[PDB]
């Protein structure tokens, strides 16, 4: 098959927008995993981009969890996703002519969107990083919301359904991509919230075998609250009692889900639990075996390549709770929004009482107590600390028990429209810095701005290529260049080595640790 | 399709499992192991954690290093290869060890032991202790896990002999062993 | 009457050695008030050094509690103590011609020893110190050991001599010190261990109503594990058994004691609790109207000048118990210690586990997990802030809450024979490094080491004539001086504001105010 | 000997003291007050905390910030002055406040109040509460002290209204006041 080239400094790239790779789930096909795909009879229109999964913007939203270009520029976010079908299995390709300023180019393959439930690889214009970085970035669709993930926990309807979308499309790389100019030995998953949380999920399981060596979790990891649903039924219950479709069997109720429509199924409404969700991947046995964290730690998974890091301040979105106040964040609202964090999260709560005010005690700045600003500012950094950044640690910590290599970081830049948050990490990964402002991208970018562009991409890129970052490409950005005499050190178990991205980069050791502990080490040990 | 499904052999213990197949293989270090992965199709069976080509995995004398989690990926090419996978939770209790220290006048006893499963700590002196002026613990460097006797002060008839009884609830035919030490 | 002359840089200094201030306790005036001085028939022999109290140093001796130098240089510290009788109410002072390198110069007295049960005023010649500062430095013996604080809780034996003994010792000056070039309204109390923990107990009395205006805590004071012993009886009573006096009732068992020659009394042996004392003050209700804490906190006192302070690592002799090991201080070693550290203290202990873990967890930085050496300078500190810091810190808030104008201070300064450890601060606040090496400081004392004597004697004399260290006479040592710049801002409840002593001088803010609220705000909270 | 020993007067309430003389005085807010100081000698009596030479202290219309300890410095100067001291703890339950917050559906309700003893704090709802799934706790920052009555997810009825019913053990005569708040 063959599509259409584009180019803006850069070699020229040819794009492969709305290439199949499984018949799409659209019958009793649905809530069933994929099948490959339906044969192609003719040089197939590779030309133009193929329409988003059942989604709802307008209501249903995990604020606090999506990235902030998604709920800062809602109305941008929205023009991608506004071609919706069930037909949405669908990746894209993005393939260089020349090496940007035919041996075997490596893959990386994006998962995406931020909840289970919004998104599509269509809004990552993975397009500069391929030319720039010369290997094969790929944008895929996984079926999401309700159709992603619904299950009763039975044979019925086994879950999981998503991950296997984006595990056959990346099959569908392993066999073919080789007549891209791709290499089969060298393919790369990377995410970002959610897609990170689907990145370590596949790793775990054994149905990823041969078909990548190389993982790059941006900013979220497995064992959070949010990656993974240990409640499947009572969730569907209450989706199958908004269409009556709950009966008392499990495969009758799955059977009668079929028939509505797909427009009227997502676009529901249903709530989780705080810091929960509702549908996603859940504990099948078969693509998840055990729970993630049980998995992680007996080694029950193979040594991939990992690159995890985290942001400064990622849920900002957790303190733009009474953000707009500047009397501060309120001195007992701090308590208040404490008490439902640890309800909500390790609230069991015969022994809370003891957790709350500890845990409160550990994030006040005991410097000024009466200034609200460095109890916002600190909020921020609890909310932060528990949801990604120790959970990151602690992965990693397993994941180089078990000597997999791997590289960590730490992302410290915004670039203002309207701290660096949750998602910000990305334009630079993709290389949005490089053609200008784009209409989820508002940003001054700076000079500087594009010199981090560069930088994230050359290491990220030669992760792909290597399982060095460091290697390959070295750091350059004259085209002064401020991480040349800076060497990305290996990740372990002991000196938590770590790469701090910004301005000002360089390694340091034990990022955070004291906090990492307090949650690591101390609190689930006091029930 | 081109199925797999696993059936046990070997020297299992007390068998348990889930809606798929066998969840858990517990085996005693020391023994043999034999696990069975069936096929329809024919199929080419494959037990993996260099992929290795027999239809019965097979190891004399499992040690604790060799548990974990194998799966079978039987293959024709008749749709997707089935992948039935399966836990090797090997068991074990060792020699436990049992340290002391000293002052005015509390007396510590920090009983250590390597298990699998985690191990169950009893302490002695005649008859099993629990709290009046005594405490037991658990600590936060686990490297065992530990357990510690505290005596608080020594009073005239807490002088006699102690004993670390661990257990590990006699599972998958496993003896519990124990430890003393004496006083004065 | 009239004494004795010397001389050595400095202004020429008179000496009164051996001068009483009240009538001394030897029949049935034993356990009983001082009553004031016999009175004088011939010009008073005031020229050589009055004998010590009944102390015992060959056995019974808190260690962890007392100075460095007293129990580095016993040998050295014995030679004071040799001459022994129970007629030991005599106090010393130290007035000059002329000012050090005619209007009613101030008065500085000196509680002083270390515990409750060792020490004489004689150990300090405060002669440097009265001829540089232009003050009457006043050295005195107080009732020690047995004869200090034995209590019943009973009228038969109230207890709370010794402070008495410091009371009338005081209000001979008030009545006198007038006739040595004195000033009867600007008297300064200062002290150093426990007298500086009596320093603070007199302030909460009534009985020191017009005797002095200035206090000067140095490292330690009223609310701590070993100011106050708050069960007299218990202790009396293994007293009252190892010399045949314990009889059921109290007033008999009391007479009984007053047989029992002194000499075989003092040096008898009961060690208390750990971090306890079973021979001192007492909440009697006349001398020490409450449980100081409470008194404290309901402003149950008057506006005192206060001038606390702090040594970088008090409780040096805390972790003398493995210190030479040197794979650091043990892993396992640093629990147990803990855990004999929260029973005594704490160890109420109904949820003691939780408290035991989560202190642990505070003092072990995380940053190198498997460093010994990097938990024992922590364990010090532990230490170190719950039995000073924390609680110097919680009264200075108090007596500046209720509006007593008070400076604090950090102190940072060895001088090498064999970390700032407690008592060090002394030599430098009573001149030794002016004169050369004493037998109990042999230290190569340093152009620098001066440099701070001088700053710091200047600071404490212009504090006992005004009740501001900084002013009256200003910073200098050109005879750079270093603490020219420096304005020593006065302590408040809010900006906790304080000198940090040493090489380099400067104010600081909130000393570290993160553990110090561990154990004011958090921990007493737990249960 | 130069003495003193004080007794109470004006408006106690339910006395206690200890071996000495009265520890306490309680006495309630807007009441008066009269503590008379004895002697033997004949000496001048010392009422302070610029030294009252009243022989017989006295405040009208008693507050709150007029509490705390006064000594009795009575002297002709026959050896020590003797100085008996005394507490004046001060009592009163001021009307209490009560702010709230709501979200998905937990709703907490804030009860301060300034007192003197420290108030004991009730919950109701037409009959008073404590732990199915509902929560009552005390925080850190007590500027009152402070009590919170948290409703984890609002079940159809506990939609009702509540009261904070504060009390200071009917002691010193003082009233027990209350505070209501309605839900929808």
């Amino acid at each position: 098959v063959r599509g259409v080239r584009r180019e803006l400094i850069l070699g020229p790239v040819v794009q492969f927008l709305g290439v199949p790779y499984a018949t799409p789930p659209l019958g009793a096909r649905r809530f069933q995993p994929p099948e490959a795909p339906a044969s192609w009879p003719g040089v197939r229109n590779a030309t133009t981009l193929p329409p988003a999964c059942p989604q709802n913007l307008h209501g249903a939203l995990p604020a606090i969890m999506l990235p902030v270009w998604f709920t800062d520029n809602l109305e941008a976010a929205a023009t991608y996703v506004q071609n919706q079908s069930e037909d949405c299995l669908y990746l894209n390709l993005y393939v260089p002519t020349e090496d940007g300023p035919s041996g075997k180019k490596p893959v990386m393959l994006f998962l995406h969107g931020g909840s289970y439930m919004e998104g599509t690889g269509n809004m990552f214009d993975g397009s500069v990083l391929a030319a720039y970085g010369n290997v094969i970035v790929a944008t895929l669709n996984y079926r999401l919301g309700v159709l992603g993930f619904l299950s009763t926990g039975d044979q019925a309807a086994k879950g999981n359904y998503g991950l296997l979308d984006q595990i056959q499309a990346l099959r569908w790389l392993s066999e073919n991509i080789a007549h891209f100019g791709g290499d089969p030995e060298r393919i790369t998953i990377f995410g970002s919230g959610a897609g990170a949380s689907c990145v370590n999920l596949l790793i775990l399981s054994h149905h990823s075998e041969g078909l990548f060596q190389k993982a790059i979790a941006q900013s979220g990891t497995a064992i959070s609250s949010w990656s993974v649903n240990y409640q499947p039924l009572k969730y569907t219950r209450l989706l199958a009692a908004k269409v009556g479709c709950d009966r008392e069997d499990s495969t009758e109720a799955v059977e009668c889900l079929r028939r509505k429509s797909s427009r009227e199924l997502v676009d529901q409404d249903v709530q989780p639990a705080r810091y929960h969700i509702a549908f996603g991947p859940v504990v099948d046995g078969d693509v998840v075996p055990d729970d993630p964290e049980i998995l992680m730690q007996q080694g029950e998974f193979l040594n991939y390549d990992m690159l995890i890091g985290v942001n400064q301040g990622e849920g900002l979105k957790f303190v733009e709770d009474s953000a707009e106040s500047e009397d501060g964040v309120s001195a007992s609202a701090f308590d208040f929004t404490v008490s439902n964090f640890v309800d909500n999260l390790y609230g069991y709560p015969e022994g809370k009482d003891v957790l709350r005010e500890t845990i409160k005690f550990m994030y006040t700045d005991w410097a000024d107590r009466d200034n609200g600003e460095m109890r916002r500012k600190t909020l921020l950094a609890l909310f932060t600390d528990h949801q990604w950044v120790a959970p990151a640690v602690a992965t990693a910590k397993l994941h180089a028990d078990y000597q997999s290599p791997v590289y960590f970081y730490t992302f410290y830049h915004h670039c203002q429209a309207e701290d660096a948050a949750h998602g910000d990490e990305l334009p630079y990964v993709f290389g949005v810095p490089m053609v200008g402002a784009t209409d989820l991208f508002p940003c001054n970018f700076s000079k500087n701005d594009v010199m981090l562009s560069a930088v994230v991409m050359t290491y990220w890129t030669n992760f792909a290529k290597t399982g060095d970052p460091n290697q390959p490409v070295p750091q350059d950005t004259k085209f002064p260049n401020r991480f040349e005499e800076v060497v990305w050190s290996k990740f372990n178990s002991k000196e938590k080595q770590y790469l701090h991205i910004g301005l000002k980069p360089r390694v340091r050791d034990n990022y955070r640790a004291n906090k990492v502990a307090f949650w690591l080490e101390l609190v689930p040990h006091l029930h | 399709p081109a199925q797999a499904q696993i059936v046990h052999a070997g020297q299992a213990c007390v068998v348990k499992e889930d809606n798929i197949s066998e969840r858990v293989y517990t085996i005693r270090e020391g023994d043999t192991l034999m696990l069975q992965c069936l096929v329809t199709g024919r199929p080419q069976v494959r037990w993996t954690k260099e992929t290795s080509v027999f239809e019965t995995l097979r190891i004399e004398r499992i040690a604790r290093t060799q548990g974990g989690r194998y799966y079978c990926k039987a293959e024709n090419g008749v749709g997707v290869p089935a992948i039935k996978s399966i836990r090797v939770d090997v068991q074990y209790l060792d020699e436990p060890m049992l340290t002391v220290h000293q002052t005015v006048k509390t007396v510590f006893l920090r009983c250590t032991v390597n298990s699998n499963p985690p191990a169950r700590f009893i302490w002695k002196r005649g008859s099993d202790t629990l709290s009046n002026g005594v405490d037991i613990y658990e600590p936060l460097y686990t490297q065992g896990e530990t357990k510690v006797l505290k005596l608080k002060n020594l009073r005239p008839q807490d002088y006699a002999s102690y004993t670390c009884q661990v257990s590990v609830r006699n599972v998958c035919g496993i003896p519990d062993k124990a430890i003393t030490f004496r006083l004065t």
